[PDB]
Formats: structure tokens, C-alpha cells, sequence
RNA sequence: ACGGGGAAUCAGGGUUCGAUUCCGGAGAGGGAGCCUGAGAAACGGCUACCACAUCCAAGGAAGGCAGCAGGCGCGCAAAUUACCCACUCCCGACCCGGGGAGGUAGUGACGAAAAAUAACAAUACAGGACUCUUUCGAGGCCCUGUAAUUGGAAUGAGUCCACUUUAAAUCCUUUAACGAGGAUCCAUUGGAGGGCAAGUCUGGUGCCAGCAGCCGCGGUAGCUCCAAUAGCGUAUAUU
RNA sequence: ACCUGGUUGAUCCUGCCAGUAGCAUAUGCUUGUCUCAAAGAUUAAGCCAUGCAUGUCUAAGUACGCACGGCCGGUACAGUG
């Protein structure tokens, strides 16, 4: 090509968007913004697909250009707005607010949060840096910069921020003992407790997890979001607690039910 | 409409709406200010005994044969099936919106919650046995009636008496009161609308056939009054 | 004309195929009469069993 | 690039050997007890029956405790109990090994009809459903070949339209009383 | 003894960032034709108490055998919300909207044509 | 010899295909050069050369379908110069405009799925089926046969109203009235057999055989069997 | 003795023949109803008539075209364009 491409064809999009195949040749292409274009949810696509409120693409740009639709606080018009991981959608028309959450099937969750809840969202640390006249910045995952920051804040840290002021209210450190999610790979939504960390110099570290079930699996350190402080999350946890469950253990428990019934 | 003998009815509580059932094994809806006709429902896999309704646009059937209670959402257009006691269910009733209680030929007395799949109560052998020494089985249950919003149930058979029965709470519990001395088949029970009374159908013969015969039995119509004291 | 439908093509055949078949083997019968003979001879010269060696 | 699907496949294949008594003489039978209407009806249905077959015995040549055997074959097993060719006391691979190709011929709508009393005659039984006088539940089917399921079958009757179903009188009768 | 035409309304939800409900219809009709979208809305009017105006009904489709259509309606909060929202061609089918009496081809003809002139005799162009 | 994801065939191992709707590369008749721009060595941008080729008042001027339709490529030959931005998405100052990208219909049995051309009763008259057997013979019957008659039920191919569908339509699905006895409202393709005169040719073993036979003295007003079945053959190459 | 049949006094070797199913190319006779899909190829990336295939404005960059227009002596500019 001689220059950026505009279009995506319906089935090189991303999987978890759940599209069919006869609908049409072509899937929204996200527009640039705060996440990358394999880990996010165009504004479209949760409006008319996952919430049904819109039957067609003109529906949801009518819905968007009344401005009722408000993304981490702000009202946003673009229908392919690319929303991400931890992110707060606001309808007060409906009386409705959602945080994009990765369920245990590796898809953003259609999960509801109290209003109170919808003030603050987490966000993973991924660089420090001293910028001009001495200051230090802090950039999130988000592409969020906040000036002077906590000093005991370091990189793989997670921080509490308030939607309506931009700030840091409190964070979590990484450390062993702490919950987290996966945010990529094979173990995609799964939440458990860090046990140990491994570092490889010159490459990637990996990190061991184990959930409430006792089951372990490891990851690589970039794919991992620190979620609580010990076993209690500060985030509310979608319908499945993060535990990924086989066949033979749903049986089990189907099992169990019906010896207990009766 | 119907192909074959019809055997059940009911008005829609409130309405000119109309249910019947038939040994068709088909339900058909009708109304009678309008003189016409609406549609046909199917489901049971043996010819239906009984059918009940109330103020919901809902209705009742008993299987018979086929051993199934089936519940109607008419206007929801869905069934839910029931399976209870053994034998034919030969007659139900409703006792309010959500409970009915239904009686069947091997003498069991069944009390039902419409949001569950089994019997809450199961009373085997309600009107004890009958039949010579080595080949006893009990009474066939020919009649059921409730009274509306309360927990009195009427049980009826050819044992020469009506049996009265008090729901536990819950409806988990079928508890025997009195027996009223009548002789013959006790065909049909309906309580008053106040609750004063009941009425029974007497007859010398099962309504349904003339496998027995009863010769001390008088074809009247029964007034029964019920008096309470506190 | 029967050529034109090859379901009853087929029909004829299998029809056809049965009566051929009594000439090889005795069609199963029930007494639904009382039994009155055999209503053809009785042969009492040819032997029909099957020698085991 | 467009919107349209290119799947699809081929529900039977022509014999091996294509000079052979026995198969003509089985072919002969199988049609002629069901009134079918030629060759290819019963290659697909062979078809049909060596695809089960071999997944069970590949199911068989597994371990007895192996996961995907047990997975799949109860998968396999509830699905033949559930279209009526196997027993809910049969449940195992070797019953599915003792399969043959009338069970599932006798699971056809067509044959349904006959063995029912509805009709007189296997293609009298054809000729009804093809003409529109057989209902299963509420639905009006007019496929021979439809695979009648256990618990579709008590549910066979005359649709409701049908002259034989207490509908109005066809177009000969109605032409005969004018006449009259 | 006479036929009746059955209207029944499942999936009711109110989308209120469209000003509307919307519904799924199912019309049984046992011994006619299909029911015409007009009839559909005035009786769908007197079940819901509202004016036919705003009611809009489409995507009916016939089950096989004749007994029972499904097809999808909106009922909008106000005819200003409907015109507002509403596509132009089922406002159209109300006789509320009128298209343009032409064709693509002549449209881009006359386009073509225009691109040789410069100035105002742009608008002299046919 | 564009590469890959992949397709076919196999017990496996492999082998043969992959221009072709997804990803990556390359080109815009051929070799070179360049402007603008964040991004081009761009061709539905520009400059010169080579090859083609249109108009001209002969001075000059204008070009690039390996985009969508469509035409040509000795005389011999195969999709429409169709409708629309309603869906999917893209571009713009933009909720609104544009889009042969895409969507909708049309067009050679090239490929895949379902599926008609009939069903049910009755009457009369005859005495012979059928199987195994290299011309001999052995078994066998609750029927068979008749280009024989008879009856009043069912239905869609079609004709023709109205809805429904859709951007507008068509198709499919509903539905009123017509619509069957040679139900002539008549299924085909390949293979293999029989039947004949005052007829023709050729060869002989007097009276025979071969090939074949709508052709005869006159005269001019719809046999059988087999394989598949809406499908069924042939040639070349090959596995 | 790794399919069924042929090429010998006996036993063999080497060259061979016929039958059985598919893929590709080209081509016939027939084709009542319906659903889905496809459409390249002269080592010619050979040549092309005609039409179309890329344009775009919000309250919010610039209106002294009466092009059309309300209110007027307040008269820099109403508004559409
Ligand atoms: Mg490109
Ligand atoms: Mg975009
Ligand atoms: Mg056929
Ligand atoms: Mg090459
Ligand atoms: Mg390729
Ligand atoms: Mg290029
Ligand atoms: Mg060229
Ligand atoms: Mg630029
Ligand atoms: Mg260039
Ligand atoms: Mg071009
Ligand atoms: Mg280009
Ligand atoms: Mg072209
Ligand atoms: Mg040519
Ligand atoms: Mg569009
Ligand atoms: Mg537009
Ligand atoms: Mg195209
Ligand atoms: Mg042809
Ligand atoms: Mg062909
Ligand atoms: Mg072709
Ligand atoms: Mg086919
Ligand atoms: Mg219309
Ligand atoms: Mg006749
Ligand atoms: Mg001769
Ligand atoms: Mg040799
Ligand atoms: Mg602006």
C-alpha cells in the first residue's frame, strides 16, 4: 500500500466481537484513541449488537449525535470510538452505567455497576518519567499522563483514578499475594492470586497465578492487571468470579445439585 | 369442531371466554358474546379428563392415560408439563392462582404449585381399599373440589363417604378432617361461592362407565350444609 | 406409459419380484380355516432335507 | 468479496461395484418395502449410516475412561435415542455397531403414516403427505423424507384444513353436488 | 360461527433513546390471507390506546401452512419523534415523505456535464 | 515459479494442486523521471523516449478498461452497455451529501439440496404361473393373466384477484374463483434383442447363408428386456 | 497365492493386454416445480467505441450576483443562497 489502510473485512476482525458472516462484506474499523485495535469494542458494536438498542448503523449514529452517550465521563459522537478494558459507559437517559470487563469466555461482559461505583476506574501504570522543570508523569494504559505523582508509585502499579477530576485517589502495588486478571493469551478473564514472579533479562518475565479453586496457570508480566489488594477485589466482578471451569467439574456439580435436590 | 366426546369446560373468570378439552387430545379456545372461534392448542398424548380456568387467561388439563398435568400460557403461547402420581388422572381443580390439587384412579390425592414440576403433597390410598383378601386395591378417586383462597379440599368416591381435607402451610401437607356418610359414586363437587355449602353429584354408576353398579345408591343431587364455629 | 413415473416403475417391479420368488420358496401361512388338506398332493417320495457332514 | 456462503456437500455416493446381485436384489427390497422412489434414496441414507458407523467404531478403537470418548459417544448415543433408532436400554457403542439401514428407514414420515392407520397403502401414504393433508403439531409437513423424531411421533395426525381432517369438501366433491 | 384475526405482542421493550416501543407482532389468521399492514395498525391502536399515525409495522412473513404471520412495529411517543426518527421510506409508505422523480444516471450525467463549465453558467447547464 | 492460510487423495507416510472473494508482495501497454503531500517514484497525476492510436481548416490538439457493463482478437459465435445507496462499511466542513466498494434482480443442467408425472375400490371372462436345469429332466401352487370394463374421492402444473415481501420490485410463503380418465395436462438418455414381402445385392452346400429391408403389383386419401432417472452419453489426456 | 481374467512339456524371468472407480478439457440428446452457489485461462500483463466508477458545509473561515427576499430611516451586516 502507499499509505494507511481505512477498511477491515468482516472476517479479519477480532473474534470476541461475535459478528456473523452473511451480514456483510465489512466490520467497523475502530478509530484511533486510548486503545489498540485488537483489545477494544467500538462504540457501535456495543450499542446495537450487544444492547440491541439500534437495529442499523444509522440508529446508533442518531442515538450518538443526541449526545447521551458518555464514555469515562465524556460525552462522546464518534460511533467507532474504540473502548477498552476498565472503561465506564454512562446513559442516564436509561439510567444505566457498564464497565468493560473480560469474562471468563475471553469477552467484554454486559456488566452493570452501581452509580456510586461509576466515579472511579483502574488504570495499570506503564511508564515514570521526569519531564520539564524537574516534574514527574505518570503514563497509564489508557495514554492517560497525570503530573506529580506519588513517589512510591513504580511501573506494573495500579492506581485508582476519579473520572470527574483526573486524579489519583489511592494504588495498589504488585507484589506476590495480590488479585489479578489476564488481560491476554490462552488464560484471557481469569482472575486468581500472584504466587511468584520469574525474570528473564533481555526478555519477558513470566508470572505464576493460582485462583480460588486452587488451579495455576502462568503469563507473561504484560499480560497481567492488578485488580485488588490481597483476595478482595476494588473493582465489582462479573457474573463468573474469574474461574474457568471444565466439563468434567460442571458434571460434578450438576451431579451434586441433583443428589442434594429432593 | 371437536373429534371426538367433549369432557371438559371452563369460562375464563370474568370474561365470555371459553375453554374446552375433549378425547381429541386437542384444547380449543372460543368466545361466546362473539359466537366464534379462536384456536386450537395440542400437546397431551392421551385423551384429557378434566379442565379448569380462573381470572388469569390461563387453564388446566389432566392427562388421564397419559400420567401429565399440563398448564396453559395462552397468551404467552408456552406449556409446562407436571408429572405426578401413577394411574389416570381423572379430575382437577384449582385452590387459587398458583395451586390446584387433582385426584387419580389409584387413589392417590395430589396437591400441585404451579411453578414446580412435582407433586407437593402426594395422600396415597385417600378413600382406603377395597376387594377381596390377596387382590385389595384402593377406590378410584371420581371427584375433586377446592375451596377458592381458603385450604378446604373435598375429595370424593364410591367408599359412602365425602372426605373432607385441610392444606398444610405451604401446601406441603393434605390433612383429613371429617367424612360426611353418603352412598354411591360421588360424581361432581362444587363448593358455594360464599362457602356455605356443598354440593355433591350422586349416582348409582361411575360417570364415566358402568364398571360398577351401586343398588343402595339414589341418583340425587346432595346439599350438604357446612356450618363454623370459631 | 409406466416408464413416464419411476416410483411406479419401481412398484411394479418389487410386485413382480414376489411372485417370481414362490417358485423358489413357500410363503408363511396362518390356519385361518380349519384344516381340511393340503389342497395339492402329498409326494412322499422326494426328500428335502439338508444333509449335516 | 462478498456476502454469500460456498458450503456445502454431497449426501451420497454411487456403489463400488456397480454389477452386483446381491445389491441390486437388497435395493430391489428396501424400495419396494418402503415405496421409494429410486436408487439415490437409499445411498443417502447408506451414506448416512456408514458416517455413524464409523464414528462409533473410531469411538471404540479409545479407551474406556478416555475424556473425548466419553464426551462424544454419550453425544452420539443421545442423539439416536433422541431420532427413535436406538433403546434408552441400549445405551452403548455396540448397539450403535448393530445398526442397519431399515431402522432408519422406518423413522421416515412416509412409512409413519402407513404404520399409523392413516393410510391404506406406503404410497398412499407418499401421496397424502405430498398433498398436503398431514400435520405434525401444529405444522403442516409435506416431506416424504422427514425424519420423525420419539416424541414427534404421537403428534401425527390430519391437518386441520383437510377434507379428511373435518375441512371443507375439495374441489370434486364441491363440483359433484353443483352437478346434483 | 365466525373467524377472528388474533394479534399477540411479544419481546416488549422501551427504547428510550429512540423515543419508542418496539415489539414483535404475531397475527393469527386461520382461514384468510395475509393481514394488511393497515388493519394491523388500527387494531394494534385500539390494543395500545394510541392514534394509528404513530404506530409503524414491517418484515411480516407467512409460516408455511397458512396459519400464523410474525412480523416487527414500533409505537413512537409523538409524530414529531417519529418524523425525526424514523427511516424515509416507511414514512414514505405513510405518505409522509416524497423521493426525488429521477434516476442515478441522469444525475450523474448532469454532474459530469457541469464539471466542464466554470463560473456562473454552471447554472445553465441541463 | 506471485508466497502463505488452504483443496484433493490416502492405513500411514507422503503425492498432486493453490490465477481465484482472508493475509503479504508487485504492476497499471514498455523502459526511465518528477510535482504536491504526513504518506506516492501515484498513472480514473504530470514530463520526455519506444510502440500503438483519435480529431484537424494541416498550423496544431487530445489519449491508456490487468475498475463496472460492453465490443474485438482470419469466416466459426455463450452473463446485463439493468435498478439502488434501503443493508455492510468508507470519505467529507458533514446526523442530512457522495460511493459500478458493496447490495438487488437478469443470464448455458458447470456444481450442491429438496421433490411431481397419480392414489384407492369394483366387475367380467379365461387356465395356467414360477424356480433350478447346456435341447434330456426335477420341483411347485390359498393364484396368475386379459393394449378387458366400471365408480366417485384427492391434488397441483397452469389461468387469474387481492395481500405479504422490498429502496421500488421480482421470487418464496398466505389466499378467493377456474383447473384430470387415453387423468392425450402423454420422461428422457445409454445398452441389448425379436418380428416381415410376388422387395434389392453378394456368395454358395438343388429348397441355403450373409448383409439388410417405410423402396412390393395397384393405389395417397405407438414391439420387448436391462442400467440410471430430471437426468444421461461420447472423444482426448491422465490418476 | 496382496483383485478378476490372458501371453509355456514343467518351473520361472523380462516385455505386455482386457475389466472395474475418479479428476481435467471439449462436446452432444433431454430439461415440469423449487432453494443455494459459480462464472479465469491463444505463455494474448494482447487491442479497445460509448457511458459511468470521488467528492465534500455546520449556529460556528470568506456573500455588496435583487438570484430571491422581511423590516425599515437607523443604514456596517435580517434571512436563504
Ligand atoms: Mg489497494
Ligand atoms: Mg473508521
Ligand atoms: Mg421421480
Ligand atoms: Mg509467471
Ligand atoms: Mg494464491
Ligand atoms: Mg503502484
Ligand atoms: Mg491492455
Ligand atoms: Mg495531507
Ligand atoms: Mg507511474
Ligand atoms: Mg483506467
Ligand atoms: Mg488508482
Ligand atoms: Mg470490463
Ligand atoms: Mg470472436
Ligand atoms: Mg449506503
Ligand atoms: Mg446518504
Ligand atoms: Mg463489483
Ligand atoms: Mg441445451
Ligand atoms: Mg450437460
Ligand atoms: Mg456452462
Ligand atoms: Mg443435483
Ligand atoms: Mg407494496
Ligand atoms: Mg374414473
Ligand atoms: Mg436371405
Ligand atoms: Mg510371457
Ligand atoms: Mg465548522
Amino acid at each position: 500500500a502507499r499509505g494507511p489502510k481505512k477498511h477491515l473485512k468482516r472476517v479479519a476482525a477480532p473474534k470476541h466481537w461475535m459478528l456473523d458472516k452473511l451480514t456483510g462484506v465489512f466490520a467497523p474499523r475502530p478509530s484511533t484513541g486510548p486503545h489498540k485495535l485488537r483489545e477494544c469494542l467500538p462504540l457501535i458494536i456495543f450499542l446495537r449488537n450487544r444492547l440491541k438498542y439500534a437495529l442499523t448503523g444509522d440508529e446508533v449514529k442518531k442515538i450518538c449525535m443526541q449526545r447521551f452517550i458518555k464514555i469515562d465521563g465524556k460525552v462522546r459522537t464518534d460511533i467507532t470510538y474504540p473502548a477498552g478494558f476498565m472503561d465506564v459507559i454512562s446513559i442516564d437517559k436509561t439510567g444505566e452505567n457498564f464497565r468493560l470487563i473480560y469474562d471468563t469466555k475471553g469477552r467484554f461482559a454486559v456488566h452493570r455497576i452501581t452509580p456510586e461505583e461509576a466515579k472511579y476506574k483502574l488504570c495499570k501504570v506503564r511508564k515514570i518519567f521526569v519531564g520539564t522543570k524537574g516534574i514527574p508523569h505518570l503514563v497509564t494504559h489508557d495514554a492517560r499522563t497525570i503530573r506529580y505523582p506519588d513517589p512510591l508509585i513504580k511501573v506494573n502499579d495500579t492506581i485508582q483514578i476519579d473520572l470527574e477530576t483526573g486524579k489519583i485517589t489511592d494504588f495498589i502495588k504488585f507484589d506476590t499475594g495480590n488479585l489479578c486478571m489476564v488481560t491476554g493469551g490462552a488464560n484471557l478473564g481469569r482472575i486468581g492470586v500472584i504466587t511468584n514472579r520469574e525474570r528473564h533479562p533481555g526478555s519477558f518475565d513470566v508470572v505464576h497465578v493460582k485462583d480460588a479453586n486452587g488451579n495455576s496457570f502462568a503469563t507473561r508480566l504484560s499480560n497481567i492487571f492488578v485488580i485488588g489488594k490481597g483476595n478482595k477485589p476494588w473493582i465489582s466482578l462479573p457474573r463468573g468470579k474469574g474461574i474457568r471451569l471444565t466439563i468434567a467439574e460442571e458434571r460434578d456439580k450438576r451431579l451434586a445439585a441433583k443428589q442434594s435436590s429432593g | 369442531g371437536h373429534r371426538d366426546a367433549v369432557s371438559g369446560l371452563a369460562f375464563r373468570r370474568g370474561t365470555h371466554q371459553l375453554y374446552s378439552t375433549s378425547h381429541d387430545r386437542s384444547v380449543k379456545v372460543w368466545n361466546v358474546a362473539e359466537n366464534s372461534y379462536v384456536e386450537t392448542l395440542f400437546g397431551h398424548q392421551d385423551a384429557v379428563a378434566a379442565l379448569d380456568a380462573l381470572s388469569r387467561e390461563c387453564c388446566v388439563t389432566a392427562g388421564g392415560r397419559d400420567g401429565t398435568v399440563r398448564v396453559w400460557k395462552i397468551p404467552e403461547e408456552s406449556q409446562l408439563v407436571f408429572y405426578g402420581h401413577q394411574g389416570s388422572i381423572d379430575c382437577i381443580h384449582l385452590i387459587n392462582e398458583e395451586h390446584m390439587v387433582s385426584g387419580a384412579d389409584d387413589g392417590s390425592v395430589a396437591l400441585w404449585g404451579l411453578s414446580k414440576k412435582r407433586p407437593l403433597a402426594l395422600q396415597r390410598e385417600a378413600h382406603g381399599l377395597r376387594g377381596e383378601p390377596g387382590l385389595e386395591q384402593p377406590f378410584w378417586i371420581s371427584s375433586v373440589a377446592a375451596l377458592l383462597n381458603t385450604d378446604l379440599v373435598a375429595t370424593g368416591s364410591h367408599s359412602s363417604c365425602v372426605r373432607l381435607w385441610q392444606c398444610g402451610e405451604g401446601f406441603r401437607q393434605l390433612d383429613l378432617l371429617c367424612d360426611i356418610p353418603l352412598v354411591g359414586f360421588i360424581n361432581s363437587l362444587k363448593f358455594s361461592s360464599s362457602g356455605d355449602f356443598l354440593v355433591a353429584g350422586v349416582g348409582q354408576e361411575h360417570r364415566l362407565g358402568r364398571w360398577w353398579r351401586i343398588k343402595e345408591a339414589r341418583n340425587s343431587v346432595c346439599i350438604i350444609p357446612l356450618r363454623r364455629v370459631p | 406409459k409406466i416408464d413416464r413415473n419411476p416410483r411406479v416403475k419401481h412398484r411394479e417391479k418389487f410386485r413382480r419380484a414376489k411372485i417370481r420368488r414362490r417358485g423358489q420358496v413357500r410363503e408363511v401361512r396362518k390356519e385361518e380355516q380349519r384344516y381340511s388338506g393340503e389342497l395339492s398332493g402329498i409326494r412322499a417320495g422326494v426328500k428335502k432335507s439338508i444333509k449335516l457332514k | 468479496p462478498v456476502a454469500r456462503s460456498w458450503v456445502c456437500r454431497k449426501t451420497y455416493v454411487t456403489p463400488r461395484r456397480p454389477f452386483e446381485k446381491s445389491r441390486l436384489d437388497q435395493e430391489l427390497k428396501l424400495i419396494g418395502e418402503y415405496g421409494l422412489r429410486n436408487k439415490r434414496e437409499v445411498w443417502r441414507v447408506k451414506f448416512t449410516l456408514a458416517k455413524i458407523r464409523k464414528a462409533a467404531r473410531e469411538l471404540l478403537t479409545l479407551d474406556e475412561k478416555d475424556p473425548r470418548r466419553l464426551f462424544e459417544g454419550n453425544a452420539l448415543l443421545r442423539r439416536l435415542v433422541r431420532i427413535g433408532v436406538l433403546d434408552e436400554g441400549k445405551m452403548k457403542l455396540d448397539y450403535i455397531l448393530g445398526l442397519k439401514i431399515e431402522d432408519f428407514l422406518e423413522r421416515r414420515l412416509q412409512t409413519q403414516v402407513f404404520k399409523l392407520g392413516l393410510a391404506k397403502s406406503i404410497h398412499h401414504a407418499r401421496v397424502l403427505i405430498r398433498q398436503r393433508h398431514i400435520r405434525v403439531r401444529k405444522q403442516v409437513v409435506n416431506i416424504p423424507s422427514f425424519i420423525v423424531r420419539l416424541d414427534s411421533q404421537k403428534h401425527i395426525d390430519f391437518s386441520l384444513r383437510s377434507p379428511y381432517g373435518g375441512g371443507r369438501p375439495g374441489r370434486v366433491k364441491r363440483k359433484n353436488a353443483k352437478k346434483g | 360461527m365466525n373467524d377472528t384475526v388474533t394479534i399477540r405482542t411479544r419481546k416488549f421493550m422501551t427504547n428510550r433513546l429512540l423515543q419508542r416501543k418496539q415489539m414483535v407482532i404475531d397475527v393469527l389468521h386461520p382461514g384468510k390471507a395475509t393481514v394488511p399492514k393497515t388493519e394491523i395498525r388500527e387494531k394494534l391502536a385500539k390494543m395500545y390506546k394510541t392514534t394509528p399515525d404513530v404506530i409503524f409495522v414491517f418484515g411480516f412473513r407467512t409460516h408455511f401452512g397458512g396459519g400464523k404471520t410474525t412480523g416487527f412495529g414500533m409505537i413512537y411517543d409523538s409524530l414529531d419523534y417519529a418524523k425525526k426518527n424514523e427511516p424515509k421510506h416507511r414514512l414514505a409508505r405513510h405518505g409522509l415523505y416524497e423521493k426525488k422523480k429521477t434516476s442515478r444516471k441522469q444525475r450523474k450525467e448532469r454532474k459530469n456535464r457541469m464539471k466542464k463549465v466554470r463560473g456562473t453558467a454552471k447554472a445553465n447547464v441541463g
